[PDB]
């Protein structure tokens, strides 16, 4: 929790439309 | 040149109705229109797989039925024989007899007595057929986010992913390819959810007038089942502007990047017209961009559906060449998965030659004849490397018909009457090898007469297209190889046949040592030079050809070439080329100017070496010159092949500092993009091997320095040096060789650490337009490539030493930007995605220790196909080194259990690139249970795809492949 706490994955339902989206 | 195949074909209908989205299931009809050819022709075979039929008919006769499914395993489910020569041999017959081309059955409804008299009367009839898919299993997709009360609606669609003869996973059909027929399609679909298919719009108003809507798509052009596919659900944009057809279905939220994505499109239609002198040969074109692919190109009929990764919204640089690159092939297979048709499987091979020669031409004259010779020395590298780890790739002519084998080639598997037999990596590779035949085919004859066969075949296609069918007198799309080969000759006859049996019938790389000798070294014989090879395990012995030399200022020399291959040969020789002091330049090629008494230059009136560069005879070639000559040849050559040739000989050897002088030199001009890079990385190994002669700097700093002034750069450049993108891929290259530049004391790159650091400070603002987004990715990489393998002495894995130093800060930007694009996310994740591979390799270190869980948390459902495809290449070679079973198991349970293919695909294809449980070498104990779970899922699991099993055929390929594996 001090050095490194990377967020761990979401997965959520669409993933395109926030992947492509500019 | 006929079908051996009876029951003449001439137009079917489709109707799907009732398509759920919650058993998700289509219901279907179907109505067949068939001239017969001989009486008895009693049990009337069609195909198709996961279909349960509701009934059939034949004109209000409910005839006979037959069923089978020998697609599934073998007869008996233990049958013991658990090797590969077996199953491939057995699963072979198997499917040749799934096959209808010969007397066969799937699908066999017999003839009543009462129509078989018809038969003895009229040999015309019709079929109809109701039948349901089910929840489809191998054969379509239905796309849903996971919300499924009203994003189900708004935000789902469903279409048909699929190989080659994948319509019998659709729907039931012949034997699917080389059927003329015409069809008429009613589909039932939502008022919002638009059906995108083959044909034409004929016949559609709001539609049934009761809630929904119903499509009539008719394709009138005479074509075949394999081209037949219905895209549910997107929106529509006509892209026309230029050309005033042009159709496009993508899903919401997504449109305006088309507005920019889907334009040079135009130019595209002009140049394969500026090739065939026809128009398109269609009515309209039709894209459909999706949330998955079986396979990235797919292109059928008058229709291109492919992913929703090929958008490239006007910001995204890299993807410069790839989409309109895969929209070519999506234009140019159109054509050839249009017209020319292959009369079998063995007959194939002249279409993606064609096709992919086609927009090999495209990228000729549409960007970097530099990248496309570029591209070419990319086949060869993927031809060469493919057929010395396996056999040939052959394209047959030639059966085992008689239940013979003739397969050399059988190196694992099935080829000759078969698409499903084999290894993306051999299908892959027939697509190259397709490419550079035609360019032999070059080789030997005119473009123009290029031109010329390719317009005859289309005169005779289209003309044979488009009418009443012409009965007995219609199969001249068939253009398959032998009639091809007739109409070659017959506009040049020349000695192809020798080609085809070299080339297209002997399926060997040939290697070369054509051994460098020296005369006229001031010798009585004069400028000779010996031929020779022999490396067999796969050689091939190819004899006359020519021979391409350099002289000093001078002739392009060429020089016959013999079979018998002790051979020692002359060169056309130079002139006595003395007092080259006043011999400055005596035109050395135009006006290229250059001086260098730097070589061997006593008796030295040669500079190089070359065997066709236009790089005619599939090659590897070996030989020793003057490291000279070579370092000469990258001060210039006018072959992007000769200079990373060069690049990959200096790769080898040297080290003096002139190599690093005349490096550097060559990074620095109007030369070429991916010269440099290979250069980087040239400078990346030769200064690794600068440890005990370390005579020039800590390199390459001095190349950000020369090159590179934003504001005079005052000892550091910052800032928005884009919009010339030479520079671009320049500095996007540049810091991973620097990163790789060690020697050998801890191998201490720590400037270039913090000097890489510093460059990931610097970065701009959105006065830069171009997203500065790969620039980070392969910063990143570089950091990835900071490989330090060799700090934990005895136990430093275990948070001991938070550990130390650099390490940590390579963590903190790692940690950074992965937690960035969770926030921001930019494109794709890609920046997510070379850290996953730099996480990886600091567990290849020991640094955060070898545990999965971070990977196996990306490779789950609801993320990126490109983020969980780069997560199972992690965990394939963490289940490589590492000896995790449980992960393994769980992988292939996986393997069965998901919806996307193309992970499918790829966790099977790198599983077999980098493998665990590795033949002969068996640590982990495959033989307990492994190879009982693998060989169910090569029989049960995996009727779902061809390739699903194609795959697990290259497991038992490379676990155990020719034996029993030391079980019993």
């Amino acid at each position: 929790v001090s050095t490194f706490p990377l967020i761990a994955a979401r997965p959520f339902t669409i993933p395109y439309l926030t992947a492509l989206l500019p | 040149f006929e079908s051996p195949r009876p029951y003449k074909l001439t137009h079917q209908v489709v109707c799907i109705n009732n398509i759920n989205f919650q058993r998700k299931s289509v219901v279907g009809f179907v109505e067949l229109t068939i001239f017969p050819t001989v009486a008895n022709l009693n049990r009337i075979k069609l195909n198709s797989k996961q279909c349960r039929i509701y009934r059939v008919r034949i004109n209000d006769l409910e005839a006979a039925f037959i069923y089978n499914d020998p697609t599934l395993e073998v007869c008996h489910s233990e049958s013991k024989q658990r090797n590969l020569n077996y199953f491939s041999n057995a699963y072979a017959a198997a499917v040749s007899a799934v096959d209808p081309d010969a007397g066969n059955g799937e699908l066999c409804i017999k003839v009543p007595s009462e129509l078989w008299k018809h038969v003895d009367e009229l040999k015309v009839l019709k079929i109809h057929i109701n039948f349901s898919l089910d929840q489809p299993k191998g054969g379509l997709h239905f796309v849903v986010p996971s919300v499924e009360g009203s994003m189900a609606e708004r935000g789902a669609h469903v279409f048909s992913c699929g190989y080659q003869n994948s319509t019998r996973f659709w729907f039931p059909c012949v034997d699917s390819y080389s059927e003329l027929c015409t069809w008429k399609l009613e589909f039932t679909v939502d008022a919002a959810m638009v059906a995108v298919s083959n044909g034409d719009l004929v016949e559609t108003v709001y539609t049934h007038d009761m809630r929904k809507k119903t499509f009539h798509y008719m394709l009138t052009i005479p074509t075949a089942a394999s081209n037949i596919s219905l895209a549910i659900g997107p929106f529509e944009i006509l892209v026309d502007p230029y050309m005033h057809e042009v159709t496009h279905f993508c899903l919401p939220q997504l449109l305006p990047l088309l507005k920019h994505t889907t334009s040079y499109l135009h130019e595209v239609f002009e140049f394969y017209e500026e090739i065939l002198t026809c128009r398109y040969p269609y009515s309209c074109f039709k894209t459909v961009f999706i949330d998955e692919a079986y396979v990235e190109v797919a292109a059928y009929a008058s229709m291109s559906i492919f992913s929703t990764n090929l958008l490239h919204s006007a910001m995204i640089i890299d993807e410069t060449p790839l989409t309109r690159r895969c929209l070519a092939q999506s234009l140019a297979q159109q054509f050839f998965g249009c017209f020319i048709s292959r009369m079998s499987w063995s007959d194939e091979w002249v279409l993606k030659g064609i096709s992919g020669y086609i927009y090999g031409l495209w990228m000729k004259k549409t960007f970097g004849v530099n990248e496309y010779r570029h591209w070419i020395k990319e086949e060869l590298d993927k031809i060469v490397a493919y057929e010395l780890k396996t056999g040939g790739v052959l394209l047959h002519p030639i059966f085992g018909g008689g239940k013979e084998k003739d397969n050399p080639a059988s190196h694992l598997h099935f080829s000759i009457k078969h698409p499903h037999t084999l290894s993306w990596e051999y299908y892959s590779m027939f697509q190259c090898k397709a490419h550079l035949v035609m360019r032999l085919i070059e080789n030997r004859i005119s473009m123009e007469f290029m031109l010329q066969v390719f317009n005859k075949l289309l005169s005779l296609a289209s003309t044979a297209s488009s009418q009443k069918f012409q009965s007995h007198m219609w199969s001249q799309m068939l253009v398959s190889t032998s009639g091809f080969l007739k109409s070659i000759s017959n506009v040049s006859g020349k000695d192809i046949q020798p080609l085809i049996k070299q080339w297209v019938d002997q399926s060997g790389v040939v290697k070369f040592y054509g051994s460098f000798a020296f005369n006229r070294k001031r010798n009585v014989l004069e400028l000779e030079i010996k031929q020779d090879y022999t490396s067999p395990g796969t050689q091939k012995y190819v004899g006359p050809l020519k021979v391409t030399v350099q002289e000093l200022d001078g002739s392009f020399n060429h020089t016959l070439q013999i079979e018998e291959n002790s051979l020692k040969h002359d060169i056309p020789c130079h002139s006595k080329s003395r007092r080259n002091k006043k011999k400055k330049i005596p035109l050395m090629n135009g006006e290229e100017v250059d001086m260098d008494l730097s070589a061997m230059d006593a008796d030295s009136p040669l500079l190089w070496i070359r065997i066709d560069p236009d790089m005619s005879v599939l090659r590897k070639v070996e030989f020793e010159q003057a490291d000279f000559m070579w370092q000469y040849q990258l001060r210039y050559e006018r072959d992007v092949v000769a200079q990373q040739e060069s690049i990959l000989a200096l790769e080898k050897f040297p080290t003096p500092a002139s190599r690093l002088a005349l490096t550097d030199i060559l990074e620095q001009e109007q030369c070429f993009y991916r010269v440099r890079m290979s250069a980087c990385f040239c400078l990346a190994k030769i200064a690794n091997s600068m440890v005990s002669t370390w005579t020039g700097p800590p390199a390459m700093k001095s190349l950000f320095t020369r090159m590179f002034c934003c504001k005079s750069c005052p000892n550091i450049v910052k800032t928005n040096n884009f919009m010339s993108f030479q520079s671009y891929f320049l500095q996007k290259t540049m810091p991973v060789a620097m990163a790789l530049l060690r020697d050998v004391h801890n191998l201490c790159p720590k400037e270039v650490l913090t000097f890489i650091l510093d460059l990931i400070k610097y970065n701009d603002n959105r006065k830069n337009k171009f997203s500065d987004n790969y620039y980070r990715a392969e910063m990143i990489d570089a950091l990835a490539n900071s490989v330090t393998p060799a700090v934990s002495v005895n136990n430093e894995v275990r948070t001991l030493d938070n550990l130390n130093p650099d390490v940590r800060l390579i963590l903190e930007e790692i940690t950074r930007f992965l937690n960035m694009e969770k926030l921001l996310p930019s494109y794709r994740h890609t920046i997510t995605v070379s850290c996953l591979r730099a996480i990886r390799v600091l567990q290849k270190n020991g640094h955060v220790p070898s545990d999965p869980a971070l990977f196996k948390s990306y490779a789950e459902y609801g993320h990126f196909v490109d983020i969980r495809i780069a997560a199972l290449e992690a965990v394939v070679d963490y289940t490589k080194v590492d000896r995790s079973y449980e992960e393994l198991q769980w992988l292939l349970n996986m393997i069965q259990n998901d919806p996307v293919p193309y992970v499918r695909h790829k966790i099977l294809n790198m599983l077999t690139k980098n493998p665990p449980f590795t033949k002969n070498m068996e640590s982990p104990l495959c033989n307990e249970a492994l190879v009982d779970q693998l060989w169910k899922l090569m029989n049960s699991g995996t009727s779902h795809d061809w390739r699903l099993r194609c795959g697990a055929v290259d497991l038992y390929f490379t676990l155990f492949g020719l034996s029993r594996p030391s079980c019993l």
